[PDB]
């Protein structure tokens, strides 16, 4: 949360209109992460209730 | 058939088997990938949500395959590939009379008369889709003051003249806009667009006229159509599309494959190049290239006929945007031509895979009510009846 | 990672070019004191060759090569901070993080974006540390020592 | 392998220089058709 709070501080300062920020846990050393991350980055933009 | 019955992975089974289907799809998919930066194969195979194209951004909460710029392209390619396979098996008869409903008409001409390249077909059709989106005014929410509604004159004693009457009255009375958009089936299917209040007032009338209605019978409102197209409101944007057609539809084409075989929408009667026919067009659709040709028919010299057919064909397709599609007359015309040319056995085949049951079911119910004469007729669908099409059994 | 986003772009069918800024190390071979940056990032020239070789990668990914010069952070470079003034006495420029960030955005401008679409762009963001005659065997080690 | 023979030489204490001929690929960058040799052996300059 100390890293999480920082990006919130950084966003609430430098954010303009139309601006959307996304923070995620990520490990570039893991091939699984890379595949799973972009599989997340590339799918839908949809929220099913 | 026209748009709206399209499904995910439609005709994708045929692509995996038939060679003719692959050539149609791949030549089409390659062009779209290079020019517009997207693939129709992917859209059909798995239905996405949003897509960004060259100059345009398309977003749908459900699917892009159900978006018209895509849907029309998918539908056109699905049918064009299926006919190509039917042609490879030689099952296509030399004297076949062909027609299409809305966007299906472009595929009709493509398959039977080869009036454009596979990539050329998907150009016009794609742009025609993109053209259909920007035509009508919207709200901040994308709302429309208009809509479309499907009428069934049956279940009560009411006629086509009775429907036309009641609609014409409430159109003049309220001062609102009410138009019969589609004449589909004789006593069965009719489509109506105009002001939503007009659609509501018309719904209300038949509920009052029909003595048995507790459930608002005979009236189905169309979801998703916000444009009162095929009415008197759309005639503006033709000239730009009329030029677009002449660009993608050149002058080297087969006159005979179209003539007598092809039934336009704007013009319910079969294509033939004659002073009589060209006049019927002008009457329904006043036009500059047409009115001159009618003025002097003394241009009789033999260089003209193909050049005449080439413009008449384009005039019908360009103003098909405006004029109501007449499916009733299209069906009835087939009866008129047969009866004068002999009534012997006919086979009615619908192509485009999963779109095939629709206009066949439209024909089936039509084969019942006016056609009660006890005729031997075969209604066949590409989706359902395929074993009968290829005769394998 | 580049291949991954190339698949997504191709599968979902976009002609949009992803601009990948390659964080190249400044001026390989003229520094012996870095020990990490200088050697590792010289194969980025070979990576630009892979894109110049592979044909279908163009529409999905564009390679923007940036050589990130001397840039002062507190944590790692807390030893290097004192001699920042010393190296700058050679007529060379060392950069603050905000300065280098600005140099990276300028590559993201519309003008330089289109340039990357036509061909790989190699940008030297270094402050002239390339023609530097400063001996790293001393002025780096001593700085660290 | 170079490190291994360096240990032996240092442990058993020889000043003799082992001459390692590095099988570099010819002229990197001016051929696109090899596909293997050209790219792999350019880091031998980094190994030097």
């Amino acid at each position: 949360d100390d890293r999480l709070a920082f990006y919130k501080q950084l966003y609430r300062d430098h954010a303009r209109f139309d601006a959307t920020l996304w923070v995620v846990p990520a490990n570039m050393a893991s091939y699984s992460d890379i595949d799973k991350l972009v599989e997340w980055v590339g799918t839908e933009q949809t929220e099913s209730l | 058939p026209g748009q709206g019955i399209q499904h995910k992975g439609m005709g994708m089974e045929v692509r995996a088997r038939s060679k003719a289907a692959r050539k149609v799809w791949d030549s089409a998919d390659k062009f779209t990938r290079e020019t517009l930066g997207f693939s129709v194969l992917h859209v059909v195979r798995d239905n996405p949500t949003s897509l960004i194209a060259s100059g345009v951004h398309y977003h749908h909460p459900d699917g892009v395959l159900f978006l018209t710029q895509f849907t029309q392209v998918a539908m056109a390619t699905v049918a064009a590939a299926q006919v190509a396979e039917m042609r490879e098996q030689g099952a296509f008869v030399e004297g076949a009379i062909a027609c299409g409903h809305s966007v299906g008409e472009y595929t009709a001409l493509a398959c039977v008369s080869g009036v454009y390249e596979l990539e050329a077909l998907l150009e016009v059709v794609f742009h025609r889709g993109s053209k259909m989106h920007d035509i009508v005014p919207r709200d901040e929410l994308g709302r429309s003051n208009y809509r479309l509604a499907a009428i069934r004159p049956s279940q009560i004693d009411l006629d086509d003249a009775d429907v036309k009457d009641f609609v014409a009255e409430i159109s003049e009375r309220t001062g609102e806009f009410l138009e019969i958009v589609n004449f589909n089936l004789r006593g069965s299917q009719y489509a109506i667009a105009g002001t939503v209040a007009g659609l509501e007032a018309l719904e209300e009338e038949i509920e009052r006229r029909r003595q048995i209605t507790g459930g608002k019978r005979s009236f189905i409102l169309v979801p998703g159509i916000d444009v009162p197209f095929h009415s008197s409101v759309l005639r503006v944007g033709v000239a730009d599309f009329r030029r677009s057609l002449e660009r993608v539809m050149p002058r080297d084409k087969d006159p005979e494959l179209i003539i007598g075989r092809y039934i336009p929408n704007l013009v319910p009667r079969p294509f033939t190049l004659d002073r009589d026919f060209i006049q019927e067009i002008r009457d329904l659709v006043p036009a500059e290239p047409l009115d001159e040709v009618l003025a002097d028919y003394d241009t009789w010299r033999n260089e003209k006929p193909k050049e005449l057919c080439r413009k008449v064909v384009i005039e019908l397709l360009a103003w098909q945007f405006a004029s109501p599609v007449r499916w009733i007359e299209t069906q009835d015309l087939l009866f008129i031509e047969e009866a004068a040319g002999g009534l012997g056995v006919e086979r009615f085949v619908e192509i485009g895979v999963k779109s095939a049951p629709t206009v066949a079911g439209l024909a089936t119910n039509t084969l019942k009510l006016p056609e009660y004469s006890h005729s031997t007729v075969e209604v066949l669908n590409s989706e359902r009846d395929a074993a009968v099409l290829f005769a394998t059994d | 990672l580049i291949s991954g986003l190339s698949k997504i772009g191709a599968e979902r069918d976009i002609a949009s070019r992803l601009h990948v800024v390659l964080p190249g190390s400044p001026n390989r071979g003229m520094f012996g004191g870095d020990g990490a940056y200088g050697e590792a990032k010289s194969a980025l020239d070979a990576l630009e060759n892979r894109w110049s070789a592979e044909k279908s990668w163009a529409e999905r990914v564009s390679l923007a090569h940036a050589l990130i010069g001397w840039t002062k952070g507190t944590g790692l470079m807390g030893q290097n901070d004192a001699i920042v003034s010393a190296v700058e006495e050679a007529g060379v420029t060392t950069y603050t993080t905000d300065e280098m960030a600005a140099m990276l955005l300028d590559l993201c401008t519309v003008e330089t974006k289109v340039a990357a679409a036509g061909a790989p762009v190699k940008v030297d963001l270094t402050g002239g540390l390339g023609d530097i005659k400063i001996d790293m065997a001393e002025l780096a080690a001593k700085a660290r020592e």
